[PDB]
């Protein structure tokens, strides 16, 4: 649809993605909108993954028929790093680790042009956003993103990642599990951060219980989206469906 | 100023043992025989050094060296190696280390070269360590051009023995890096970590051939291996594993040629490009990040 | 009854090849020659078989074999073995396999032998993959005593290949089990997995040699091993890796000794002592659970 | 304390387990009754899994003070082996991978006498087992319990296998995460069933909403017992205290 695509961040049209002989999405249609938390709910299985890395550009997660359009550009033939140099970026679930990173070089990649021209104000922008994802700033600066860290540790430290990035389009792969999340109140603190900032975020979960904090939710069903709009509707909906 | 060994040159500039750390040294015009002797109950947490330095053109720098540790003793060894004129450079360290009974030895070797790859760092290290032993060694050569490295260890562990070897190689050019560790774990509960990392780029040969024999019941060892193959490199990982107990367990993981794709198109999500997230992971592989 | 090779002893009891596959067969005294040819885009989903039977005593069963696929073929053989008696057996094959562009071949030899050890297998197969060619391989030898297994493999694989290599061996009393295998990805975008797996007993002695060289860009390969020890074995794991492209990537993951700790205690967890908890993580690892 | 120990299952008094130089568990004391639902909650780091291998006798997981008691009988000399013949066992949060073992074959180990016996009784109890985690078993019987499942595949089938055991106590580190839970009423379906069966269940979790379902609560904080009793009263305790 071309109607109301001045306000629109990203606009995903009838996506099929093939992964050998098994189409994982049949059509997906759905739009995030700019300044937007945008949700998007589904049983375990469903092409919630592989439509956040459709999106990003990962490779092998290729289209055959439909198309991605990103600020009003058809990102069909844009690689990773095009498509991140234009505003969106990634969160994964399981975040890789990296040999010989520390902490405070690995929140500096990626960081917002308002943040990574200032020296002091660069490496206050770290601070803060450790801060926000409830991380002691001295004691995890000069550790290494690698296998030593917890996986809440390092999701931690991708959630601080994307507040340094400041992107325009955040899509986040499940930021609530992996983190044995004490309370929605400290990653509803982050995500109003964003918001705040500018931002759309892209959130991808399975719980319903989170999906009700954003301002959309779309719920996918074997690689399709059946309903969208109000979070306690379709929240409602996928209480019973499946 | 400090428990040091300064070597410039193939000749000992100086030789001072403090108390209960016994410094012998002695020239044969050319080879140096060192002695370093660590006694009973003297655990010292500040580090000894050992500097090596070489400007001048076709020196043989040979270097055996004997360590031993008595019995509940502690010290660690922390090598320095500049060689940046590199023409006709040898440096050849042939070492035997004995570790009593409790004592912990741990050996820190970084390497800083010039532009020129006519260098032979060579060193073979026997090490010998006995109940509760505790050894920890680290080669580091990521600064200019190697030349040609050649480390030979071999590791005898006795019961309670603990070993953790480390190597982070860089090599470019025409750089030829040869590895060949064995550690032997002969006694109960013996344990052993073996890690390799680094990066080969343009037309450099590596050679990594890594060894634990698993001999005593309840020995454990874990051989980590990591190379990035960059330009016309060739690598070659050989990590052999021998288990002679039923309650002995070794396990050895390696990867060998590109970056993980993971670990790549995360970088790139970052908004870096294919070779600026290259040069991050290998950066971070051989230590600089 | 189905197109099969039916070998009794060191003569050939049966030759029959349907249409596009042919199967040619003859005897030298001892010394089998066949030569099996697939015809160009016969696709065969229905297994081929191909039964060795040994009960006479001292028998050199010695074949020589020649595997050819044309482009766009398809065969799937399922070689049987079965050595009750095993007295002064040898079974000896020699193989060359060939696989044409777009073909796919895929090999499936089990063994039931008896409770003696002077049996003696020793497979040799030379395979050549062209362009898009598909090779699987799977040799099992878990019951009765092995005796001494002697398998040898060198692949050599071009643009598009797919290689997937396994083995599941249960050594026992004196048995020896001897692995080399050898896959050499020369061509673009050519994939390999060898997987080993295997438990060892009693006084028996173990040696694999599994090698991947990854010479072309976009060349991926995975070496999996994993072999439990108990009583007196012992096993020696010798996992080579080459890389020859800046693109080419090759991981090798392997865990030889005791049974893992978490498995145990998970199944120790469910009421299991530690003898059935044991048994039963080597018989999921045989293949026999 | 020795009131109202006949109704008492598990007894863990003042316990302190060390790894190392550090202290985990600095005096925990925690009771789990007959027929009792008793959920554990508490931060990431405060040593909930170290709660839960100590109880199960996981090695290295060895108490230097205090004491465990199940079923009137010290468990101190008792192995992993002599536990789970008394009765109890543990899920793990990470169920460990299995070569070459088959779910038809892995669900009968352990099982209760009560359908072990008669071999139609034990076939159709795995078949009601997977049921109740919403996995078909038809789809999973032959299938291994490999690295080839997905987390939340063998997470299910972890709880497939507590209720095939149907243990008199049953420990379960997050059974609610690792399988992604689409809502709290197909957990809840589980855990009624085996407290109707006359199983207690300590419930290990970080999830406060997951602890509201559970009969009684206890806030695990850096190795200790802080607040207990009502779910909802530990729960309030749990929102503003850290
Ligand atoms: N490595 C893979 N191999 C095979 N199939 C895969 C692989 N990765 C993803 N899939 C397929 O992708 C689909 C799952 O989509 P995905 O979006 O990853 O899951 P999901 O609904 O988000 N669940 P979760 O991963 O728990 O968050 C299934 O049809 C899988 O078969
Ligand atoms: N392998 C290990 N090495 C070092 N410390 C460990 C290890 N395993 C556990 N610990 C320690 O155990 C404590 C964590 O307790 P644990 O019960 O595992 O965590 P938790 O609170 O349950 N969190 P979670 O694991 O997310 O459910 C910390 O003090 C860790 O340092
Ligand atoms: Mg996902
Ligand atoms: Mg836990």
């Amino acid at each position: 649809g071309e109607f109301m695509v001045s306000i629109m961040l990203l606009k995903v049209e009838d996506l099929h993605v093939y992964r050998g002989n098994r189409e994982i999405l049949k059509g997906v249609n759905l739009t995030v909108e700019e300044n937007e938390i945008h949700a998007i709910i589904g049983p375990n299985g469903a092409g919630k993954s592989t439509l956040a890395y459709t999106i990003m550009g990962i490779s092998g997660y290729k289209p055959t028929k439909g198309r991605i359009i990103f600020k009003g550009v058809d990102i069909i033939d844009k690689n990773i790093t095009e498509r991140a140099r234009m505003g969106m970026t990634l969160a994964w679930q399981e975040p890789a680790r990296f040999e010989g990173i520390k902490v405070k070089n690995y929140l500096m990649l990626g960081m917002n042009e308002k943040y990574k021209k200032d020296k002091e104000i660069a490496e206050e922008k770290i601070r803060e956003a450790l801060k926000l994802v409830n991380l002691d700033p001295d004691k995890y600066l000069d550790r290494y993103v690698d296998e030593t860290l917890s996986g809440g540790e390092r999701k931690r430290i991708e959630l601080a990642s994307i507040i340094c990035m400041e992107p325009d389009l955040a899509i986040l792969d499940e930021p609530d599990s992996g983190i044995d999340i004490v309370s929605f109140d400290e990653i509803k603190r982050v995500f109003d951060y964003l918001k705040d900032k500018g931002c759309s975020l892209l959130v991808i979960t399975h719980r319903e219980e989170l999906a009700e904090h954003a301002d959309r939710v779309s719920l996918i069903c074997a690689g399709e989206v059946i309903k969208s709009g109000d979070p306690k509707e379709v929240g409602e909906f996928y209480k019973k469906e499946c | 100023k400090g428990p040091r060994i300064i070597v410039k040159e193939s000749r000992i500039i100086d030789v001072q043992g403090d108390e209960g750390i016994i410094l012998e040294g002695k020239e044969e015009d050319g080879k140096i025989k060192a002695k370093i002797i660590v006694k009973k109950g003297y655990k010292f947490k500040y580090p000894i050094h050992m500097c090596f330095g070489i400007t001048e053109e076709n020196i043989s720098q040979i270097i055996d060296v004997e360590i031993i540790l008595e019995e509940d003793s502690s010290i660690s060894l922390m090598s320095h190696c500049s060689f940046p004129k590199g023409k006709g450079i040898k440096h050849i360290m042939n070492g035997i280390i004995k570790i009593g009974k409790n004592a912990k030895f741990s050996y820190n070797e970084f390497h800083y070269h010039g532009m020129d790859g006519d260098i032979l760092v060579k060193p073979t290290v026997k090490v010998e360590i006995d109940e509760g032993g505790i050894y920890i060694s680290n080669f580091t050569l990521t600064k200019g051009r190697i030349g040609t490295l050649d480390i030979e260890q071999e590791i005898i562990a006795k019961k309670d023995a603990i070993i953790d070897i480390t190597t982070r190689t860089y090599a470019i050019k025409e750089d030829v890096v040869k590895v060949n560790e064995v550690v032997k774990l002969n006694g109960e509960n013996a344990k052993c970590i073996i890690k390799s990392r680094g990066a080969a780029m343009d037309n450099s040969k590596i050679s990594l051939k890594l060894k634990i024999e698993g001999n005593a019941p309840y020995s454990k060892g874990h051989i980590d291996c990591a190379e990035i193959v960059k330009g016309n490199a060739e690598v070659e990982s050989i990590p052999i594993v021998v288990v002679r107990d039923d309650k002995a367990r070794i396990t050895h993981e390696a990867a060998i040629g590109s970056v993980d794709k993971k670990q790549l198109e995360t970088l790139m999500a970052k908004g870096l490009d294919e070779d600026e997230a290259t040069e991050i992971i290998v950066k971070g592989m051989i230590g600089d990040l």
